């Protein structure tokens, strides 16, 4: 019953592989269901082509900024904002899916998968899915981050939708 | 870090 998207990278135009998540629609189907939409592209808006702005070895994969490519920017299916729907899972290590934010209600469309336990992040970032396949594609994409995030070369989703 |  729990869909699974897909997200082709590539690195400065070279394909790198596919990572695949399983979104818990059982348990925060609001939240699932903006990166299932966001990833087919279905609204009209989405993941395609996007980049990882921010990549923190032995930290996280930031991405989801569709419009300004940098971390400022991002929209929801639902409005440039949505609330935080709920805190039940929680960051227990590498290939959670979480969602980013401003504070507190200001989900849009960014998002972080964890290469890293994340334990403080517990109750203020939403738990929405987790890496099912290409779990070593987020590691092949973590050894171009840096300790500031700033990428050494541009990590891309090439293609992205929903499998089966 | 995780913000926007």
């Amino acid at each position: 019953v729990n869909p699974t998207v897909f997200f082709d990278i590539a690195v400065d135009g070279e394909p790198l592989g596919r990572v695949s998540f399983e979104l818990f629609a059982d348990k925060v189907p609001k939240t699932a269901e903006n990166f299932r939409a966001l990833s087919t592209g279905e609204k009209g808006f989405g993941y395609k082509g996007s980049c990882f702005h921010r990549i923190i070895p032995g930290f996280m994969c930031q991405g989801g900024d569709f419009t300004r490519h940098n971390g400022t920017g991002g929209k929801s299916i639902y409005g440039e904002k949505f609330e935080d729907e709920n805190f039940i899972l929680k960051h227990t290590g590498p290939g959670i899916l979480s969602m980013a934010n401003a504070g507190p209600n200001t989900n849009g469309s960014q998002f972080f998968i964890c290469t890293a336990k994340t334990e403080w992040l517990d109750g203020k970032h939403v738990v929405f899915g987790k890496v099912k396949e290409g779990m070593n594609i987020v590691e092949a994409m973590e050894r171009f981050g840096s300790r500031n995030g700033k990428t050494s070369k541009k990590i891309t989703i090439a293609d992205c939708g929903q499998l089966e | 870090v995780a913000p926007v």
